[PDB]
DNA sequence: TATGTGACACGTGCCTGGAGACTAGGGAGTAATCCCCTTGGCGGTTAAAACGCGGGGGACAGCGCGTACGTGCGTTTAAGCGGTGCTAGAGCTGTCTACGACCAATTGAGCGGCCTCGGCACCGGGATTCTCCAGTGGCCAGTGGCGGCC
DNA sequence: GGCCGCCACTGGCCACTGGAGAATCCCGGTGCCGAGGCCGCTCAATTGGTCGTAGACAGCTCTAGCACCGCTTAAACGCACGTACGCGCTGTCCCCCGCGTTTTAACCGCCAAGGGGATTACTCCCTAGTCTCCAGGCACGTGTCACATAT
């Protein structure tokens, strides 16, 4: 129920997935718990975001509804969510 | 002897399957864990539809993905072919971060 | 207007990639290589779209 | 003998004199002049008010100013000193322009 | 009556100063030019909408505050002239 | 420091915009419930994550070097002040009508539900395609022999 | 008789080549489940009529922008000239990458619990609106010291 490292959960080799589609060919070791940290501040950014929707919703239940909310706030809007 | 490529075909390879393929490239479940465990630091017992841990998951990897873009552009910049730290740390910041 | 030019985009895509229904891959295709609609779009992320095929030149051997 | 200062001397002393001074740094009548130019190509006739072409101006080196800032780091990114345009298409592709 | 040629009326050590602004104490020759295109660019992205407004106002004067609108469009808000 | 000035800060008419009393009614707060959606749990099942290891390819230090740009200085010019004339035109104010919000009805188009089927996912066998590595000759410089010379 | 220059062999290095091997696609076959199309409901879009009013228009006005003209002076401009800067070469260590091997946990598949999202119902708290009124802040005007410029 309670978790800790689930950042390292977030594995390398699924970094390096992520940079060859995002065209990298050649990756630092010191780059993966950088982007770790980096992901990370984005996360809690618009998980931040979206429990303050929710909690607005009188809600413990997150909804995409919410998400997609949080996503364009920042000016990063997704589709594909029932917007 | 035993088959080996040179380095970066196999790089080059895979580069050309994920732009072709579309699905995302990390694990659900841990994803999942993750989201709930650091949704906890702020209010506590929040329940997450599916739904939107996967469009968390999908603008996550699209986000990584486009600064990882930027990263290229830098290190291409640099007259490297090497990704680097201070490669993101610039990219953040020229976006205004 | 702008949803039947973007549909013929995608019914084009569509018929490049041999396929009847439209996916998302055909739309995120077809929404990045018009400029007038990339530009539009930018900031706009499409679900499980992918990534254009682009490899710089450098990246290429020789 | 005529004092002369090595490079870099005197550009450093009015990078800090320009940090320090809030003054506008372009010719007003030119900018007026190519701002009239520009928007006779949309529509003609038109007529400006002052502080309507003041605000453009500060609009315009605000954007060009960071662009600039945005360029020395990458020009310093690279190792290198001197600006070169490639950063300058750089800066304006990692900020989506 | 028309005018053909106000690009050039921002000069070389106009550009020298805004870079020494910039913080750039070395610049080359063919950095000039390129950024007159670029903040030509600028220019008539801001300037389209702003002849936008002020037809649609039935205007044939700009003014000012049409300026600060279409500033705010482009995520470069402008204080000082708001009203 | 000197100063002189005009921007800034404060006195004053005013009116209009904020506020007080009342009302009506309707949007939101709250009870129930239920059921649907979310949470919790075991067990195969690998794919994927991880670990390790040679080894090439790449960041990066150093240097030379030739340049393009900082710096300096005289010039021209055009930017800037400032002063006048004047007008487009932004903007303020009566008017009355287009036009659109609002109320009763009613339907028919648009949405919930179902079913099926064919587009499409999956798989397996060829054909392809690329690429990397063993030969493969050319080229260039190293090298020993030879002939003339002193 | 030895030396020296020339000449011809030769070995290593470097671009070229064919083939092997593995990745990749393509072709054909097979199942399988979302597309979508049909069917039933319903609610909201439409029709019609009304009231009031938003704004387009008319008209004026006065004001801000445009033009010009002359003076002035600093800014631009352009040339000289040095120097430091990109930057290519070379090399060198070492850093991830390809290639495996292990291992582990992700996922699917299934199953059980329950809980809170959503929905309906009822209520009443609140607030938009209306009439009245008055004072808060804004335009206007006017002294005045902060500081820009000067030294």
């Amino acid at each position: 129920k309670v978790l800790r490292d689930n950042i390292q959960g977030i594995t390398k080799p699924a970094i390096r997935r992520l940079a060859r589609r995002g065209g990298v060919k050649r990756i630092s070791g010191l780059i993966y718990e950088e982007t770790r940290g980096v992901l990370k501040v984005f996360l809690e950014n618009v998980i931040r975001d979206a429990v303050t929707y929710t909690e607005h919703a009188k809600r413990k239940t997150v909804t995409a509804m919410d998400v997609v909310y949080a996503l364009k706030r920042q000016g990063r809007t997704l589709y594909g969510f029932g917007g | 002897k035993p088959h080996r490529y040179r380095p970066g075909t196999v790089a080059l390879r895979e580069i050309r399957r994920y732009q072709k393929s579309t699905e995302l490239l990390i694990r659900k479940l841990p994803f999942q864990r993750l989201v709930r465990e650091i949704a906890q630091d702020f209010k506590t017992d929040l329940r997450f539809q599916s739904s939107a841990v996967m469009a968390l998951q999908e603008a996550s990897e699209a986000y990584l993905v486009g600064l990882f873009e930027d990263t290229n552009l830098a290190a291409i910049h640099a007259k490297r072919v090497t990704i680097m730290p201070k490669d993101i740390q610039l990219a953040r910041r020229i976006r205004g971060e | 207007y702008l949803t039947a030019e973007i549909l013929e985009l995608a019914g084009n895509a569509a018929r490049d990639n041999k396929k009847t229904r439209i996916i998302p891959r055909h739309l995120q295709l077809a929404i990045r290589n018009d400029e007038e609609l990339n530009k539009l779009l930018g900031r706009v992320t499409i679900a499980q779209g992918g990534v254009l095929p682009n490899i710089q030149a450098v990246l290429l051997p020789k």
